RNA sequence: UAAAUUAAUAAAUAAUUAUUAAACUAAUUUUAUAUUAAUAUUAUGAAAAAUUUAAAAAUUAAUUUUUUUUUCUAAUUUUU
């Protein structure tokens, strides 16, 4: 309406979505990197990274090998129904942490000691579980003994 | 060796693609957000500048109507203080921390129902499929 | 000799039809050209009616018209709801 | 398209060697090249080639540089990581003076783009000033301090904090010392002898600018035509065409367009009975 | 050969 | 063999759509002048009921302190918010008959701005005034 | 009995237009905006554009309905490949929301520039324009008034030229034409570097 | 053509998942979060309803199985399988005697393998060359260092 | 000043006009490199900035042959000196430089199958030579007019400095209209080349 | 290195003669006319044999002046979704039906929309004043959305009534277990 | 994969590969990462490029390649 529009002005990055339409085994180690950093490997592979700036930059190095879409946000959280309202630093706040391969950890070791631990805290998460059992019922042992001479 | 000619038809598919590069720098040269306002619409008309040969226009049979027809639509947080007006009724129900159960009506809470580790018997089919091995979401 | 894994195809080398064209680079090998192919192509199309229609059915890459124009015969028959 | 049994068993057609690991760097170890043991935007610092192995044994964590910075970050030889602030002060009461003491220069090295002209007032160089000495001052308390200074001294602007410092402290001295901790005074001197200095060198960058030297924002030289101030083709200044003029009419060789009824030169053929 | 699951 | 699949506006192209000739417009609008009528029109545009700020102002942070002149609720960008293109998504639809304004510190970077927005397919703009639109305190 | 549904919340959009309107049929021009080659979609752009993959049983109402169904209707069972793809779909959002949740946070410590494109790429690169804000670009603003236009067309002339034939049907041009460079019989792709 | 133009926000296209998938429910405002973590936390196939058992069609890992022998805890829990001495087969570290040639640079190989790459296992068979300096050239690196306290 | 450390190059006040790069012209100030600029102090053509040089000096013209032509160097000047400097320093790095590529070519006739744009050599003046200019300057032979330039090895191709006449510049640069790029089409693979 | 012959061994008892009587001559030609199946079979088989199947179709179509050129993309244009293996099948055993997507493609009936991607129920807009014994809005209008769906699909008794069957009760059949 | 110190010219060394084993140091996305130790080791020469020595008439330097298809099916690169 003729006029800079007025009010309290909120900012919205962009996402983009890339995808991979050259193979990568033409290409050398540094560009193989970039799509590695960028969760993407074999032809017609697609991921969804963030705009942020160092991010910029593999996408750039890797230009004539993806084919990128760039979403506003706000063109993000409707693709996805999702409410207005409802932020995506809340959302995540949701999903665990240790979703499908969970970490990237400095190699195929490091990672397999990461899921081995994994499968163990699960089996202390039940063995705290059988003790915490056994030292309620020893302190109620207790009790029972103590006050039993009363 | 490189004996007779790309064939000539080859080459234009690959005029294609300095042109699809030329269309990818195109998106790597915007802005990293887009100065918004809240009362105003989210993204009437505003796309990127993308309006050099526009088309599906037909509002359907069109592939992005089912998302514009949310963005044109009226914002419904049309302002900072009316987002507080709607964030502040979503709960977090899983999340890590302590609550105040009685802030509902009468609801009672299930975690402290059926245990910690105890899952609602979900009926198990193609169409609904419920998360598998629940005690492995714990890190 | 010096005989290393990873010095060559790793055990001996086969040329298997996806080599003897393809080969490293994609040109590909300097001997075993390749078979010529020798499947069926598929024709080319028929000329589309005359227009007597002055709707444009020139028109080839346009919305409205599907590819074809195959108004051949008893197609009025063919009434679809 | 052709997979084959398992993840990296893709296409599977091309003779490529799957399962190769493209991403990782090459093992470039004792071949000697600029492209040694570089991330790749290091190629272009020929001058400190890192080839050899002892750059393989050092930049991978090889035989006895499994350690290798033996001194990396996180050790301090001078102050052993304890903050040189006194706390052991006569009276308990002034045991909060000497917070905030500068340890270094703190604003020049760092090189912030302080956009205060050198004429604002001091109560302008607050928030550049704080970075550096929170958990010192609160941040609304600083703008008591430097207002004060402000009010009871004779000094205004950045660039008299600059030019003062001996009449700014010797007020401080016989006037302040109960309330504006020094510390905040040659944090003062140490932005304003800074504030002052980037706007010489800004004022500087905007002079050069306009005699012609066109440095990018990133200060890599960029060389651009000057604006016309006269017409874009040379008139009296034109070389020559530089083929030699024998024009298009002295030898009508081609390109000429004649009336037919101004038919030129026919002195033997038919223009000796001229219509 | 560390994997994905993209 | 292009220029035959492509048009002319191919290889031809001075792909550089950016800045050959709104620059220089940029400097003719510097030229002119502006003043307490050309806020007041302005004025008029604060009176339609409306609310769209109209002018801008394109300075560093520490100088708006120093001069706050934010009253009329005018807008407050980034001189690169504008140059980047993050700023059309709060820019007027009617690129012909709007006519904003762009203040500055000094007036190199008003006009530097303006002609960012001459990029961006907008017609009128003067350009300038750090000081009138202080003397229309409006 | 046969089920379609698309989505996962159904309702899909009329497929008709109206009783009688006109139809409304959708964009059949590739979307590669330069307007001169004008592409058709093929046949993978036009099962993208209905919400497939780029193949018939991926990602499109071919693979999200059931395989059968117990005919009394008892649905099917979860196949160890499909909860594969509910997890391969949900670490497609989740791709998406943390992709988002990072940026979500950048914005809020203003940690985005606002110069667009990283450092690199804009030395590569000389159509986003240098972002010095307080001088001109091209060194000092055009004091002179410009009324100072160079347009490229004027003397930048690009035309296909056709090289004309030595004119032998007319004898005078055909030895003025003689242009006295025939003698390119030395272009013998000599050796450039010895003798 | 193979240079497809579109919009690759098709390729990965969200009419299926959209995030009242993995929050089930957020319409309702309470964003909770029941996502399929994993391929591999798959727990199984279920019957729906007990009336309709799912079929029992083997595969490669039912059909083709062997007699369980009994572990050393199984005979450890219940003495009473211990019934002949093909019971008390040896050390479970013992795996069984050496079934393959671990050629040098080629991992282990198999026997009846190739022997394309053994051209050295041939060659760490006969033995270290006996009688003979380890040191064929540079000077071996005992001859170097000086002799020092004649006896040692 | 010491016999090892030496300064690289030195200011200098041009007395006559040199045409080279290193070259000036009448009366401006220039650091240039000092073996080549002291053979200019011997030979008159410059003198080193004393205060008194910094107001006039006695330039030279063909004309008379000798150094009579005072040239003061008033603001004005210095204001002539730096648009006729920013000029011809465009000239000398796009004429002294040689903008080299990489790209692919399949095929026989040893043509780049993508050929180049006169967008791809604006972008690979800025790339390389920094050198910002309007690619619609940039005229092409007559061989690469109709498909662009098209083939590897040596390509040259016009740029049109336009704005060269109030400066007086003539006879001090080779053409004062135009300048040849001198392109470079390094044929690679898909490792290092792009497009 | 293993052979296999065993499993070769009772299996060339179909080869011809000189490799039937001897044995290291016997295997020989089969582990190799077997090698090379199992390798024409996984990459050359198809792009041949699937070269038939569009032969067919294409002559088929070709019958009803349009071709393959025009019939693959006109297709996916309606979002068909019908594999040239089966085009082949309709081709040959059902050739009015083939003809009937034939002149679908050529008629200027609007192809369906491509699916509409989630949307947002408004009720996640409004903020339900919470009461226990009332439902969110954003719930009884997915619930609404769920068993209309269900009532919607296959011929059953449940409320049978003619055409739509009834809802407004459907969605409160819990009060029917409560006391 | 490697390609360096040395050889009255290759059983020896690096580097690689291998067997066995390891610990999560700022740098970022909520990205992505085979880094090592201990031993085993009869090896001197890298397609097509990009260039560089050489009467080379190829050798030499160079440095990225260097293929193991479960079965039915689907497909976007055409001896026009
Ligand atoms: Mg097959």
């Amino acid at each position: 309406t003729t006029t800079i529009a007025a009010g309290p002005y909120r900012r919205v990055g962009n996402v983009f979505i890339v995808t991979c339409i050259d193979h990568p085994f033409k290409f050398s180690w540094e560009v193989n990197r970039m799509l590695r950093e960028l969760r993407l490997e074999f032809m017609g592979q697609t991921t969804v990274v963030p705009d942020i700036p160092p991010v910029r930059k593999r996408i750039w190095r890797v230009r004539h090998v993806v084919r990128v879409d760039q979403l506003d946000l706000d063109e993000a959280k409707a693709l996805i129904g999702i409410p207005e309202h409802i932020s995506f630093r809340d959302l995540a706040g949701q999903i665990p942490p240790t979703f499908g391969r969970g970490g990237s950890v400095a190699n195929p070791h490091m990672r397999s000691k990461m899921n081995f631990m994994r499968l163990r805290r699960m089996r202390l998460r039940d063995v705290m579980h059988r003790d915490q059992l056994e030292k309620r019922l020893l302190e109620e042992r207790h009790h029972a003994l103590q006050q039993q001479q009363q | 060796e490189l004996l007779h000619p790309l064939p000539v038809w080859a080459r234009r598919q690959q005029w294609l693609k300095r042109d699809t590069v030329e269309m990818n720098e195109a998106i790597l040269r915007e802005p990293y957000y887009r100065i918004k306002t809240f009362a105003q619409p989210a993204a009437f008309v505003s796309p990127r500048v993308s309006e050099s040969a526009a088309h599906e226009p037909d509002t359907q049979q069109s592939s992005r109507y089912g998302v514009d027809r949310q963005l044109r639509g009226p914002r419904r947080a049309v302002s900072p203080e009316r987002l507080q007006e709607l964030r502040e009724q979503l709960q977090f129900v899983g999340s890590i921390g302590p609550k105040v159960p009685p802030a509902a009506g009468a609801g009672t809470a299930y975690q402290d129902e059926y245990g910690t580790r105890l899952r609602p018997r979900y009926p198990q089919s193609w169409d609904t499929v419920p998360p598998h091995q629940p005690s492995r979401s714990e890190i | 000799r010096a005989q290393h894994p990873n010095a060559g195809t790793r055990f001996g080398r086969v040329y298997n039809r996806g080599f003897v064209r393809y080969g490293f680079g994609g040109f590909g090998m300097s001997v075993y050209s390749s078979k010529k192919d020798r499947t069926f192509k598929v024709m080319p199309v028929p000329p589309p009616p005359p227009a007597t229609t002055a709707v444009e059915q020139r028109d080839d890459f346009a919305d409205n018209r599907g590819l074809s124009a195959t108004t051949r015969t008893l197609s009025p028959t063919f009434r679809m709801f | 398209a052709s997979t084959a049994k398992g993840y990296m068993n893709r296409v599977m057609v091309y003779a490529h060697r799957r399962r190769k690991a493209r991403y990782l760097a090459p093992k470039n170890a004792h071949v000697r090249s600029p492209l040694a043991h570089k991330m790749p935007e290091e190629y272009g610092n020929t001058w400190d080639p890192r080839s050899g192995v002892e750059w393989h044994n050092r930049m991978r964590n090889r035989n006895h540089y499994r350690h290798w910075p033996w001194a990396r970050w996180t050790d301090d030889p001078v102050r052993f990581h304890q903050d040189s602030v006194c706390h052991r002060t006569v009276s308990a009461l002034s045991t909060v003076a000497n917070n905030g003491a500068p340890e270094w220069d703190y604003y020049a090295e760092v090189g912030q783009a302080y956009e205060t002209p050198s004429h604002f007032p001091l109560s302008y160089t607050a928030p550049f000033i704080y970075q550096y000495t929170a958990q010192c001052w609160s941040r609304e308390d600083l703008q008591s301090y430097l207002e004060r200074i402000e009010q009871s001294s004779g000094l205004r602007t950045i660039a008299d904090a600059a030019s003062r410092r001996e009449a700014l402290y010797t007020w401080w001295h016989n006037a302040g010392m109960n309330v504006i901790p020094l510390g905040v005074l040659q944090h003062l001197e140490l932005v304003s002898r800074d504030i002052v200095a980037q706007n010489a060198r800004k004022s500087y960058r905007i002079e050069q600018h306009e005699r012609g030297i066109l440095r990018t924002p990133e200060m890599e030289r960029y060389y651009a035509l000057p604006h016309l101030r006269g017409p874009s083709m040379p008139v009296q200044l034109a070389q020559p065409s530089g083929k030699y003029p024998s024009g298009k009419f002295t030898q009508m060789m081609e390109d000429v367009a004649i009336h037919p009824l101004q038919k030129p030169d026919a002195r033997y053929k038919h223009n000796m009975y001229p219509a | 050969i560390t994997r994905l699951y993209t | 063999n292009l220029n035959k699949r492509y048009g002319a506006p191919y290889v031809a192209k001075g792909y550089a759509s950016l800045d050959p000739r709104c620059s220089l417009d940029a400097y003719s609008s510097f030229q002119q002048t502006v003043t307490s009528a050309d806020m007041k029109k302005a004025l008029l545009s604060i009176d339609s009921t409306s609310s769209g700020a109209l002018v801008i102002d394109v300075r560093s942070e520490p100088e708006r302190r120093l001069r706050p002149l934010l009253s009329p609720a005018i807008v407050a960008l980034h001189p690169h918010d504008i140059l980047s293109g993050a700023a059309c998504p709060i820019l007027p639809s009617n690129k012909e008959r709007a006519e904003m304004f762009v203040v500055a510190s000094e007036a190199q970077r008003a006009v530097n701005a303006c002609t960012a927005l001459r990029r961006w397919g907008f017609s009128r703009v003067t350009a300038v005034s750090v000081d009138a639109v202080s003397e229309a305190i409006a | 009995y046969s089920e379609y549904r698309s989505s996962y919340t159904g309702a899909r959009s009329a497929p008709w237009a109206a009783p009688e309107a006109a139809p409304a049929y959708p964009s059949a021009r590739s979307p590669f905006p330069l307007e001169r080659p004008r592409f058709r979609k093929t046949h993978i752009e036009w099962m993208l554009h209905h919400g497939h993959g780029d193949r018939y049983g991926k990602y499109g109402p071919s693979r999200e309905i059931a395989d059968f169904e117990y005919a009394d209707g008892t649905p099917s069972s979860i196949s160890g490949k499909r909860f594969a793809l509910k997890h391969h779909q949900d670490h497609l959002l989740v791709q998406l929301i943390r992709s988002a949740a990072i940026v979500e946070r950048f914005e809020e410590e203003e940690l985005l520039p606002r110069i667009p494109g990283t450092p690199e790429q804009r030395s590569w690169d000389p159509e986003i324009p240098l972002f010095l804000e307080d001088v001109d670009e091209f060194g000092r603003p055009p004091r002179p008034v410009a009324g100072a236009t160079y347009d490229p067309a004027a003397f930048v002339s690009d035309d296909i030229k056709k090289d004309v034939r030595r004119p032998f049907w007319s004898r005078r041009r055909w030895a003025l034409s003689d242009n006295f460079m025939v003698p390119m019989s030395p272009k013998p792709k000599n050796t450039i570097k010895d003798e | 053509r193979y240079r497809l133009f579109h919009p690759v926000h098709q390729t990965v296209p969200f009419h299926f998942n959209p995030v009242q998938s993995i929050f089930p429910l957020i319409y309702e405002n309470n964003l909770l979060a029941k996502p399929r973590l994993s391929w591999k936390d798959y727990e199984g196939r279920k019957e729906f309803d007990a009336d309709h058992p799912l079929p029992v069609v083997g595969t490669r890992l039912n059909e083709r199985t062997t007699t369980h022998k009994w572990s050393h805890w199984d005979q450890y829990i219940n003495p009473q399988i211990t019934q002949s001495w093909m019971y008390l087969t040896q050390t479970p570290e013992y795996v069984g005697p050496r079934s393959g040639h671990n050629v040098i640079k080629m991992g282990w190989m198999k026997i009846g393998g190739s022997w394309k790459y053994s051209r050295s296992y041939n060659d760490a068979r006969r033995g270290f060359a006996k009688g003979q300096w380890q040191e064929r050239k540079m000077t071996p690196r005992f001859m170097l260092a000086p002799r020092v306290s004649a006896g040692g | 000043m010491a016999p090892e450390l030496q300064l690289e190059y030195i200011p200098i006040i041009f007395t006559r006009t040199i045409l080279g790069p290193q070259g000036g012209f009448a009366g401006e100030e220039r650091l240039i490199k000092r073996e080549v600029a002291q053979k200019y102090m011997s030979e008159g053509n410059a003198v080193t900035p004393s205060a008194e040089f910094h107001q006039g000096v006695w330039c030279y013209n063909p004309d008379s042959e000798q150094y009579d032509r005072f040239v003061e160097r008033n603001a004005e000047f210095l204001d002539f000196a730096a648009r006729k400097r920013q000029w011809l320093d465009v000239y000398w790095r796009v004429n002294t430089g040689y903008l080299l590529f990489g790209r692919q070519s399949w095929g026989q006739g040893w043509l780049l199958n993508c050929p180049l744009r006169k967008k791809d050599i604006a972008q690979k003046l800025w790339e390389q030579y920094k050198v910002r200019v309007d690619p619609r300057l940039i005229e092409f032979r007559e061989k690469d007019r109709r498909t662009g330039i098209q083939d590897l090895g040596h390509n040259w191709c016009w740029l049109y400095l336009p704005g060269a006449e109030e400066l007086a510049i003539d006879r001090e640069v080779y053409d004062n209209k135009r300048v040849k790029v001198r392109m470079h089409i390094r044929k690679m693979s898909s490792y290092g080349a792009l497009y | 290195y293993y052979r296999a012959t065993a499993e070769l061994d009772r299996l060339r008892g179909m080869l011809r003669g000189r490799a039937r009587l001897e044995r290291k001559v016997g295997l020989k030609r089969i582990t190799f006319l077997m090698r090379t199946q199992t390798r024409y079979r996984v990459e050359q088989k198809a792009h041949w044999e699937r070269a038939i199947v569009r032969k067919n179709v294409d002559s088929a179509a070709h019958e009803h002046g349009s071709g393959w050129q025009h019939l693959r993309n006109d297709l996916a244009r309606q979002n068909l979704m019908l594999l040239p293996r089966t085009q082949q099948q309709l081709a040959q055993y059902e050739p009015l039906a083939f003809r009937a997507v034939m002149e679908l493609c050529a008629s200027r009936v609007a192809p369906p929309p491509p699916p509409m991607t989630a949307q947002v129920p408004e009720e996640a807009y409004a903020t339900r004043p919470e009461d226990p014994k009332v439902a969110h809005p954003a719930a009884r209008r997915q619930l609404e959305e769920c068993v209309e769906r269900m009532l919607c699909t296959g011929r059953s008794d449940v409320l049978q009534r003619e055409g739509p069957r009834t809802t407004q009760a459907w969605m409160d059949a819990w009060k029917e277990y409560d006391l």
